[PDB]
RNA sequence: UGGGAGAGGUA
């Protein structure tokens, strides 16, 4: 490595790691990548959407549309245009469509006319290279969705009839898209039938629908006990396994022997018994029939009518009438009190329809109610519900999960429903209400897939297409036939409205958190239950949002928000993947025979609960097995202890529970949950400061989410640093990596003082040198808040944990007067101000700095076009861009008259409408860009910024030139010693000249002659990127409609810290700054060494946030490596001192993994090493593999400091000491993005809002603090009627009555006199509107 | 079926649905 | 001016 050479984390975990971080951003590339990507049969995005639709045929079939191939255009404009101009970064949508024309003249008229033109379909955005979408400008990020998979969920309630606080069984069958359908039960044991939520019909409604009649439908839903009459006696065969536990209601018999008597209940012992004789027929009273159903239709077959039909209650005179009509065998259904119960029965008894037309007026009379009802309308509403493709869908992931839940074995299927389906579905919630089975864990992670940003706009991309599919439709149904091009029927319009409806204004659209590096990669990471399919905020309890056990390694159990959206807003952990269906899946280790090895199987939520996984924390040795017998592990939910051999898997690392953020904490173990989730969420309000300052206490997971976060400059292909500047990088790669028909010149242009969205600093800065060689994959420019590669969101702070005069109260904090000197957590904040010159009906208004009735103070500080000047240090209430207003003519005076004839200005009366900065707000002037409309001339000022754009991009295409015809050149050079040995006499003579010289025409003259050609056509594609970019770049911008010019302000304010800016480390102890004591005032040891901040030591042990503690002693360890690096430095000891007290502190813990080993490492990279370790040697700690107390006490007898972690500490002031030992070290404190400057806000008198007459709310526009009804009842209960009178009506909405108290209050006369306040007429003029008339009763 | 409706479109839908198509 | 949604955040 390389950038790793320079400085090394000390590592202080003890478990190698047998499976590297993933890339970070996998899942929405992945998911962008199979949406737009072209696939030809696993049918994935945009491909998938074309087949769903194409083709369609007529109103009649004489034509129709068929789809041949799409492709994707290049984008007018890269990422970073996009983001100057204020437009989306998107893409040209051009598919290829086949129009053919059936000729109906013709009995199969196939070929009259072929049409295959260009179509374009609208516009999609693209993904840039970090995840993130550009959407008018800003940078926008498309949230993952966790829904409930489509298929069948058997849930049930708990005690919802309190009459008989019984269950209530009942399916649910979802799909992707279309009707939902619900079986249930009730407190009488009805199978019922909800569609989409709808009216309770009896659960056979859809079964005769379904074309079933009585009979079929009891042979599927029960069994048949088979009687025969004999003689005038009954007789059963009886299988003996249908009697369980209850009495008998006869003295059984057999053929001689007696088994079970009247009144004695049936044993297992007589099943034995009946099993072992082997009987089949069995004779049965009268009275043991009356009871049993028949499920037999029976007519009497002698004249021809219906004695009993299915399912009736059969009688005396009944089984008589069937003795004697001749059916003398009658099959009836058995039922049981136990387990096989009568349902079917009763709900064919409840159910009023009685065959398949009157079951779909029933179902029609649900559905579209208040409507007569026919046949064919009832029967093309009941098939096109759930059995027609085109309105219904499981899209193979509920088919999976459906045969899945189904105890089915074939995975793929149908995507619409069917009749065996149903009837399964029926029979698995019949078999729930008998006993056998069980209900569904609906809070699962098996029940839970992941829609991810490529899924939805792939669903928003086919509501387009069905949208634009119909109009089509219908216009090749009715339009000409020859003339008719698809170009003019196809309507870009439905398609590019929907999906930037969906990308711009989505629920799971979100404006991306752009804090620091980690806010990105956690919003990037993020997993939302809410969202369009998904549950709502208000009406979640409490079983949606707890750590279910099957998130261990999934979902973070402590990284989310606290407030109303606690458990329904997730983080994805660190391994975590998802399948092919959605689900999601996290790595384990494969043990085979007690040999832990190294194949890793990616296990998802299901599969995991079947085997016995052992717990990360299981020691290993020898690349062998575990080292105790007694091993714990968990299986099926629970986690108990288990044997050696038992066990099945292993995790892959110990931090694959938590997620980024919550994997950044060092010491995460020894924090209470409560302030780790505190920490990690407020590690993503950490503004970035003035210098990056690396962590000395980390993880090793900051060099992860540094590359992975994009936001630094990581090297494409290897090589050595040509030249480095403060915005360019100049790579020369070698030639391994170098391709053989180019120069091998990367450039690298950095990013400088963009905004981002949080109103922050993103500028790139370089942290290699001239000369350095580098390799593929290293850094070579911080962002915002990393330092060399590694992330740094704070500073470390030399940290005192005492009270101190009462000024770290109740979670404040002290600061020294050293830390404003050194200016350390003083951020850059640039803010955006705009101007739009519009087009006013009374006359287009104009930028000029010609401003009326204006003092020549303000005007110094813009140009003479109007424009303040870049650089210029401007304050609130000053101008920065003079645009004045047509006022109005709309008189006609004497002196006007002579105005408009002495000068011309025929709009004299302008009203000066200049763009001024907001109160408040301070700071220079850093960019200026100028946006024009076509047609108009631009100004100077315009002139100037386009002249300077154009010599800019002239000499990086001047430069683009230069080094590819050096690269061509050197092509030239190598086919020319390829053909002859001529090198003397081609360098003597200049290298652009390399065409003249020539030899014998052969092979080798060809191809001098043709790449003589190709320079040539070189420079002619040059000139024409050259003119492409002048007209780019002089073309009017596409502004909105209405505006003439764009005028865009950046302004760039250091923000320093001050007392009430909040302020926090890692462990979730957060503070507000109370006071900036001098470095005379803080607390100092003996060395005079003043300390940086004083903690509170009574915030720790009520939250239990330890790690805070062994933070602060790890960091006093390793800043006194540090201290006794930089001293050996100072004094210039040797190279040989400096390898052997950097090795002693490097091979240093009890059985650490790392092994670095200075032999290799040269002297001049020894220095190196020393310089950057001058400061603090960095130690990394992984989450639950910590460095333990001994190994911090060893590091501390290491570096001469004293073992209990504790030194004595001076008092500032007066000079004595402290009674007791203080605990001293370094935490790493961030500074939120919380400030004083932005909270801070008074008004006295300002607007107030239109209808109600109150004032106005925010800071923004200068609003009053609103005096709620709880302050109303805190004062009602003080008793204070005059202070309540005055909040209600002479500061509110009494307009008399403040004006008068304005200028009573000026006139020295504190009184008022109050009247009714507006919102009350407001509310007697609303009463009234209602046709109510309510008056105030005078007296 | 007269009754079971608040919709005003499928009250006139099927108000105009009685009176018969002419030649 | 100043209204409504949606999203996130602080105590």
């Amino acid at each position: 490595s390389y950038t790793e050479k320079k400085r090394i984390r000390k590592d202080f975990g003890k478990r190698p790691q047998v499976l590297d971080v993933p890339y970070l951003l996998s899942i929405q590339l992945d998911s962008f990548q199979k949406f737009i990507e072209q696939d030809p049969e696993g049918q994935y995005g945009l491909e998938a959407a074309f087949r769903s639709v194409f083709p369609i045929q007529s109103y009649s079939g004489n034509s129709e549309l068929q789809y041949v191939s799409y492709r994707l255009g290049e984008p007018v404009f890269d990422v970073q245009e996009c983001q100057i101009r204020g437009v989306t970064y998107s893409a040209p949508l051009r598919v290829k469509l086949r129009l053919v024309i059936y000729e109906r003249e013709a009995p199969e008229g196939t070929v009259k006319d072929i049409k295959e033109q260009e179509v374009y379909m609208g516009e999609i955005p693209l993904m840039t290279d970090n995840g993130t979408f550009v959407i008018n400008g800003t940078e926008r990020v498309i949230v993952s969705q966790l829904h409930r998979s489509p298929g069948v969920f058997f849930d049930s309630d708990k005690g919802k009839t309190h009459s008989s606080g019984k269950v209530l069984y009942n399916a649910r069958i979802i799909p992707y898209r279309g009707s939902w359908l619900d079986f249930e039960f009730d407190p009488k044991d009805n199978l019922f039938v909800r569609i989409d939520r709808r009216r309770k019909l009896p659960a056979t409604i859809i079964l005769r629908a379904l074309n079933y009649t009585t009979e079929q439908i009891l042979d599927l839903f029960f069994e048949k006990v088979i009687f025969e009459i004999r003689d005038n006696k009954l007789q059963m065969e009886l299988v003996p396994e249908r009697l369980r536990g209850e009495t008998a209601s006869f003295d059984i018999e057999a053929n001689g022997k007696v088994y079970v008597e009247k009144g004695r209940r049936i044993t297992a012992r007589h099943i034995r018994q009946l099993e072992k004789d082997d009987v089949k027929l069995i004779e049965v009273p009268v009275e043991y029939i009356a009871g049993k159903v028949v499920a037999k239709d029976y007519i009497d077959e002698s004249t021809g009518e219906l004695i009993c039909a299915a399912n009736m209650e059969l009688s005396l005179d009944l089984l008589a009438k069937l003795s004697q009509s001749g059916h003398k065998r009658i099959e009836t259904l058995f039922t049981n009190d136990l387990d096989h119960g009568p349902y079917i029965s009763e709900t064919l008894r409840v159910d009023p329809t009685n065959d398949r037309l009157s079951a779909l007026v029933e179902i029609y009379r649900m559905m579209r109610p208040g409507e007569p009802p026919t046949r064919e309308a009832a029967e093309s509403l009941f098939e096109n519900l759930f059995f027609s493709e085109d309105r219904y869908d499981l899209s193979a992931v509920g088919r999976m999960k459906f045969n899945r839940s189904l105890l089915r074995e074939e995975i793929e299927g149908s995507g619409i429903l069917s009749k065996d389906d149903i009837i399964d579905v029926m029979k698995k919630l019949i078999d729930i209400r008998n006993g056998k089975g069980e209900v569904d864990d609906i809070d699962h992670l098996g029940n839970r897939r992941i829609r991810s940003v490529g899924e939805m706009a792939e669903n928003q991309f086919r509501v387009g297409l069905v949208r634009v599919e119909r109009a089509v439709k219908e216009r090749l149904s009715l339009g000409d036939l020859d003339t008719l091009m698809p170009q003019d029927m196809i309507n870009a319009k439905p398609i590019s409205a929907a999906v930037k409806e969906f990308f711009g204004s989505s629920q799971l659209s979100q404006f991306m958190d752009q804090n620091n590096p980690l806010s990105e990669i956690t919003h990037k990471r993020r997993i939302s239950a809410l969202g369009p399919g998904g549950l709502t905020r208000e009406r979640a309890g409490f079983e949606v949002r707890d750590v279910h056990p099957t998130h261990y390694g999934r979902v973070c159990p402590i990284e989310t928000p606290e407030g109303p959206n606690i458990g329904l807003i997730n983080s994805l952990s660190v391994y975590a993947q998802t399948n092919e269906y959605g689900f999601l899946e996290t790595p384990y280790r494969k043990v085979t025979d007690g040999v832990v090895t190294d194949e890793i199987h990616y296990l998802s939520a299901i599969e995991e609960g079947n085997y016995v996984i052992a717990q990360a924390n299981s020691n290993l040795d020898e690349e062998g097995h575990f080292v105790e017998d007694l091993v714990t592990c968990r299986s099926k939910g629970e986690s108990s202890l288990f044997s050696r051999d038992q066990v099945d898997y292993m995790d892959v690392s110990t931090q694959q529970v938590v997620s980024v953020g919550a994997s950044l904490i060092p010491f995460l173990e020894h924090d209470d949950a409560n302030r780790a989730l505190m920490g990690a969420n407020m590690q993503r309000q950490a503004v970035p400061t003035l210098r990056a300052d690396k962590p000395l206490v980390g993880t090793g997971m900051e060099r992860a989410v540094a590359v992975d976060s994009g936001v630094t400059a990581v090297a494409k292909r290897g090589g050595v640093v040509q030249y480095v500047d403060a915005s360019r990088i100049v790579i020369k790669v070698n030639e391994d990596e170098m391709y053989p028909g180019e120069a091998g010149i990367d450039i690298y242009n950095l990013t400088k003082y963009t905004r981002s969205n949080q109103n922050t600093c993103i500028n790139q800065m370089p942290c290699v040198s001239l000369g350095e060689p580098v390799e593929r994959g290293d850094v070579l420019a911080d962002g915002p808040s990393t330092d060399l590669g590694e992330l740094a969101l704070g500073q470390n702070m030399r940290v005192a944990f005492m009270p101190w005069n009462g000024y770290n109260f109740e979670d404040s904090i002290l600061v020294s007067e050293r830390v404003v000197q050194e200016d350390r957590f003083t951020t850059i904040h640039i803010q955006e101000l705009a101007c739009v010159s519009r087009d006013t009906k009374l006359g287009p208004e104009e930028i000029t700095a010609d401003i009326p009735n204006v003092g020549e103070a303000a005007l110094s500080k813009l140009d003479e076009s109007g424009i303040v000047y870049i650089g210029a240090e401007v304050t609130g209430g000053d101008i920065l861009v003079g645009k004045v207003t047509p006022k109005g003519e709309t008189q006609l005076t004497p002196e006007e008259k002579l105005l408009r004839a002495i000068f011309g200005e025929k709009a004299s009366d302008v009203k000066d409408s200049s763009l001024r900065v907001p109160n408040g707000v301070s700071g220079t002037v850093i960019d200026v860009q100028v946006f024009t409309r076509d047609g108009v001339e631009k100004d100077k000022r315009a002139l100037e910024i386009e002249e300077m754009q154009l010599k800019q991009a002239k000499k990086d295409l001047s430069e683009e030139l230069q080094i590819l015809e050096a690269g061509l050149f050197s092509r030239i050079r190598a086919v020319l010693v390829a053909g002859g040995v001529e090198a003397e006499k081609l360098d003597k003579l200049p290298r652009d000249r390399w065409l003249e010289l020539g030899l014998t025409d052969e092979e080798k003259q060809n191809q001098l002659e043709q790449l003589a050609e190709q320079y040539d056509e070189l420079k002619h594609e040059f000139e024409k990127k050259l003119e492409a970019k002048r007209r780019k770049i002089t073309q009017g911008d596409d502004l909105a409609p209405g505006v003439l010019k764009i005028v865009k302000v950046y302004l760039a304010v250091k923000r320093r810290i001050q007392p009430g800016d909040k302020m926090a480390g890692r462990h979730g102890n957060k503070g507000v700054i109370s006071k900036i004591n001098p470095i005379e005032d803080m607390p100092y040891d003996e060395n005079g060494t003043p300390v940086d901040i004083v903690l509170n030591p009574l915030g720790v042990p009520s939250r239990m946030n330890i790690g805070q503690i062994l933070e602060t002693h790890l960091g006093m360890a390793a800043k006194g490596i540090g201290d006794k690096i930089n001293a050996m430095l100072k004094q210039q000891q040797e190279v040989a001192k400096l390898r052997e007290f950097i090795q002693r502190a490097y091979d240093l813990g009890a059985d650490v993994r790392q092994k670095v080993d200075l032999s290799t490492f040269s002297d001049e990279e020894v220095m190196r090493l020393a310089e950057n370790l001058r400061k603090g040697m960095p130690i990394a700690t992984p989450v639950f593999d910590g460095a333990k107390e001994a190994e911090i006490k060893e590091l501390l007898k290491l570096g001469d400091l004293p073992t209990s972690g504790q030194i004595r500490l001076y008092d500032g002031r007066t000079g004595e000491q402290f009674e007791r030992p203080v605990t001293v070290g370094y935490m790493y404190m961030l500074k939120l993005n919380h400030l004083v400057d932005d909270k801070m806000h008074a008004r006295s008198t300002g607007s107030y809002s239109l209808v109600t007459q109150q004032p106005l709310g925010g800071k923004a526009q200068f609003g009053g603090q609103r005096f709620g009804e709880m302050e109303v009842w805190a004062l009602e209960a003080y008793g204070a009627a005059y202070t309540l009178q005055e909040m209600l009506t002479v500061k509110s909405d009494d307009v008399n009555g403040r004006t008068k108290m304005y200028k009573n209050i000026v006139d020295g006369n504190h009184q008022m006199e109050p009247g009714m306040p507006e919102s009350f007429n407001v509310l007697l003029k609303e009463i009234r509107s209602l046709g109510i008339n309510i008056e105030l009763e005078d007296e | 079926e007269i009754g079971r409706t608040t919709d005003p479109v499928r009250m006139y839908m099927r108000e105009m649905g009685t009176v018969e198509l002419l030649t």
